[PDB]
């Protein structure tokens, strides 16, 4: 029996050590006007716009290539004991994966 | 009566595991439903310090050996509320998972209440609804906070009324009040898919088995 | 009904209290379910505390050792030109082959952190991945 | 307040009138209709009063009484709605039943 | 079991960057 | 029948509490005023109500008439009953010493007709909840709400024997000076007796109470202690 | 909002 250690040693999220600068393929899920909420494995989905090139390309089930900036957006802010979350991931959507 | 109750009643409550709830997960399942990702560390509540496993690149990971307990836990209870006819009524403020709970309570034959909380439904329920409602016997928390990240009002109130609740309680969550927490992620909809998929298969089962020793208990 | 206390005890100690000094005429659905599968913990309140001076929260940093293998390959390689592909639970990034051939040939040989280095970009380029610096 | 005992004896009472009507105005009791008995209590109770309720008038009873009051649950307690705790069983329900019809067309002169 | 997570420095930390004069006199 | 004085409202008996909307009845039950105040006009009463087995609450209400408040108070209070643990049901398990805001409270568990010797409020409560003898020592400021809350506070907080047993471990003797050398075990642990001995403390860091230490010594000599008084 | 309606 695999020991939930062993699972997350050898997971490819923790594989991928640093989210910052990381090349990573998403799957959009849901699409609103120009908005494209992908999911790239992570916790969080992230939220790109509709690229002005190939846009009718974009659609749901479609695979893209995203750079990670920042698996879950959030910020402390003055006179708070606790982190405001935006329930986000921060991603710049690079194009279509062939 | 007394056999009745002896025999119906009393009997699961003498077996470990009556309704077989372990077979309907693993820690390999919760790990591929990404059930092990929590918040920040930054937006850790230290109640739930003893569930995390610990921070990942200052990413909170909750141990999955922990919330396999409790997950049994929680789902023994409430196959065992199920078999008793109790009323079940699942809370979730998440609107992204509203129209989910609600198809997944109207399945099983349980409620769902994915709207606004009314002040009073539960401490008044008496005035909101009649003088003879029946108040839930069990209720279950998908997310247990609100929009604003603020514990769900139903939490303290269940609380007040002595009605036992299960819970998802997330690592910025605060899991004392809920009788049967279980440390989870309640974002990623590969976790709540499970989490409504678990729930709905236990209380299933567990209706079909009291129908089942009602009608041998008849028979015989 | 019962007592509307929230704050002492718990839900279980109050029913229980109440239903023996006779206040309740009779035990609720749950009680006899709570009382042969209780919980881990029994679910009294209690009031979050902020944590001052020297004590500190006993949650530890997850860290292993390939890690550092790990971040000499993207200090010194870059990150990979390929894409991670986070969905497939067997994914093997650029890195994780050179992690895996670097714990390969320390097994198989000496310990002398840029010797190892260089002989297992060395043998990565002998399979035939490109790594440029 | 109307008690459920009250209604039905209201109803009964409703339906020997009703027969009783139709013996008087000569018209077959079996197919006597609601506009007969309005014609018939016209013409047998004539009533120029300008407001229109204010003439005699033979009803249905839950016509008359208000009859909103449906129970939500049975005699074991447990609702009959899956969003009875809601409150608002019904408009939820609407709004549940237009959002999966949105999810479904997703996934494929008046006022 | 050898795959619990050990104790170490940040690995994936970059050494505070050096000044265009540092070692210059 | 009075109160604690003749032109006082404390202490007077308001009857057992209506049955509630829940469908129990209450009849066990007996209400007593703690306080009433003229809010400036309305009026707020401090109330109590017990049924003498340990179950025990209080409640304020506000209103315009009198009644109207004693029967808010009352209702009120059924809903939000303690449990209060009595040893052999006739006095507390142990010492409690206790600070509510800047109302301080010292109770001793005391033997079978030693009587309250208490606070006048605190000797109402405790024939509430069916406490028999106990001795009570209000210190700081004597505010009636905090009194009440203090002192349920404290009672709900006591730790059995069987609870300390349990945490223990061990059992729980009894050493009485009537029954001899008689060893009474009160409790014992429901779980494994563990095999090594509690660490014999030469000296406990226990903190004291300097007024108990004076009157043992005999150095307390105040003209109002241990006065002659009607049976409580 | 995205999930217009819940
Ligand atoms: S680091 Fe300051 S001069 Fe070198
Ligand atoms: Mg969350
Ligand atoms: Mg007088």
């Amino acid at each position: 029996v695999e020991s939930f250690a062993s699972m997350l040693r050898h997971s490819p999220l923790t594989q991928m050590g640093p989210a910052k600068d990381k090349l990573v393929i998403g799957r959009i899920f849901h699409i609103v006007e120009n908005d494209l909420y992908i999911d790239f494995g992570g916790k969080f989905h992230c939220v790109c716009r509709r690229p002005e090139v190939d846009g009718e390309k974009y659609q749901k089930g479609t695979r893209v290539r995203l750079r990670l900036l920042d698996l879950e957006l959030t910020s402390r802010f003055l006179g708070a004991t606790t982190d405001t979350t935006v329930l986000e991931a921060n991603a710049v959507l690079l194009g279509i994966q062939e | 009566s007394t056999d009745f109750n002896d025999k119906i009643l009393n009997e699961p409550l003498k077996h470990s595991d009556f309704f077989n709830v372990k077979e309907l997960f693993s820690v390999r399942s919760l790990f591929d439903a990404r059930v092990h990702l929590g918040h920040k560390a930054g937006c850790r509540h230290r109640f739930m310090e003893p569930y995390i496993f610990g921070s990942r690149l200052d990413h909170d990971i909750i141990d999955l050996e922990q919330t396999a307990t409790h997950l049994q836990l929680a789902l023994n209870f409430t196959a065992h509320m199920a078999y008793r006819k109790g009323i079940i009524l699942f809370i979730s403020r998440n609107r992204q998972f509203s129209y989910l709970i609600e198809n997944m309570a109207r399945d099983c034959g349980e409620y769902a209440h994915t709207r606004y909380f009314r002040g009073g439904m539960l401490t008044n329920a008496r005035l909101l609804f009649g003088p003879t409602v029946r108040l839930p016997d069990l209720i279950i928390f998908l997310h247990t906070l609100n929009n604003i990240f603020e514990p769900h009002v139903a939490v303290r109130d269940a609380a007040k009324m002595n009605i036992p609740t299960v819970g998802i309680v997330d690592t910025n969550c605060n899991p004392c009040l809920i009788t049967y927490p279980v440390p989870g992620n309640d974002d990623s909809p590969l976790a709540v898919h499970l989490y409504c998929r678990l729930f709905q298969t236990a209380i299933t089962r567990a209706k079909e088995k009291r129908q089942q020793v009602e009608a041998l208990y008849r028979l015989q | 009904a019962g007592s509307r206390l929230e704050t002492v005890g718990s839900i279980f100690s109050r029913t229980r209290d109440l239903v023996r000094a006779g206040v309740l005429k009779e035990k609720p659905l749950w009680f006899d379910v709570y009382d042969a599968f209780p919980p881990l913990r029994e679910p009294v309140f209690q009031r979050p505390r902020v944590r001052y001076g020297k004590a500190k929260a006993p949650i530890q940093d997850i860290w292993y050792h390939e890690d550092r293998i790990r971040a000499k390959f993207y200090s010194v390689y870059g990150s990979g030109q390929r894409a991670f592909d986070l969905f497939n639970p067997n994914f093997k990034s650029t890195c994780q082959r050179f992690v895996e051939k670097y714990t390969e040939l320390q097994k198989l040989g000496e310990t002398d952190e840029e010797k190892l280095f260089v002989e297992t970009g060395k043998a990565l380029l002998a399979e035939g991945v490109i790594l440029r610096r | 307040t109307y008690t459920e005992d009250f209604i039905k004896k209201q109803i009964e009472e409703f339906n020997i009138g009703k027969r009783h009507l139709a013996n008087m105005m000569g018209e077959d009791p079996e197919t006597f209709t609601q506009e007969d008995i309005d014609r018939a209590i016209a013409y047998l109770f004539p009533s120029g009063l300008f407001e229109k309720r204010a003439r005699p008038v033979m009803k249905h009873p839950e016509q008359i009484f208000p009859r909103q009051r449906a129970i939500q649950w049975g005699e074991d307690g447990r609702p009959f709605h899956y969003l009875f705790y809601t409150g608002k069983q019904s408009y939820y329900s609407l709004m549940h039943d237009v959002y999966g019809m949105l999810l479904n067309l997703e996934k494929h002169g008046s006022r | 079991n050898e795959d619990l997570p050990i104790s170490m420095e940040n690995p994936y930390k970059e050494p505070l960057k050096k000044c265009i004069l540092c070692g210059k006199h | 029948e009075r109160g604690w004085s003749g032109n006082s409202w404390g202490g007077i008996s308001l009857g057992p509490p209506d049955p509630g909307p829940c469908g129990e009845t209450y009849e066990d039950f007996d209400t007593r005023i703690l306080e009433v105040r003229n809010v400036f006009k309305s009026i707020r009463v401090l109330v109590a109500v017990g049924n003498g087995k340990g179950a025990a609450g209080f409640s304020i209400g506000k209103a315009t008439d009198r009644m109207d408040a004693f029967r808010k108070a009352k209702n009120r209070a059924v809903h939000h009953l303690h449990y209060i643990e009595r040893y052999e049901d006739h006095t507390i398990f142990h010492d409690i010493s206790l600070r509510f805001k800047r109302t301080h409270i010292k109770m001793k568990k005391q033997p079978k007709g030693y009587g309250l010797r208490c606070h006048r409020a605190i000797i109402t409560i405790c024939r509430l909840i069916g406490i028999k003898d106990m001795y009570a020592k209000v210190s700081g400021s004597i505010n009636m709400l905090s009194l009440t809350q203090g002192l349920f506070r404290g009672l709900s907080r006591q730790e059995t024997h069987q609870q300390l047993a349990d945490k223990k471990g061990l059992h729980v003797v009894e050493i009485r000076e009537e029954c001899g050398p008689l060893p009474i075990v009160v409790a014992s642990p429901r779980g494994p007796l563990r095999k090594d001995p509690e660490p014999e403390d030469e000296v406990p860091d226990v903190k004291l109470d300097w007024e108990d230490v004076k009157t043992a010594q005999g150095m307390k000599r105040s003209v109002w202690s241990n006065l002659k008084r009607a049976a409580t | 909002d995205p999930w217009q309606g819940c």
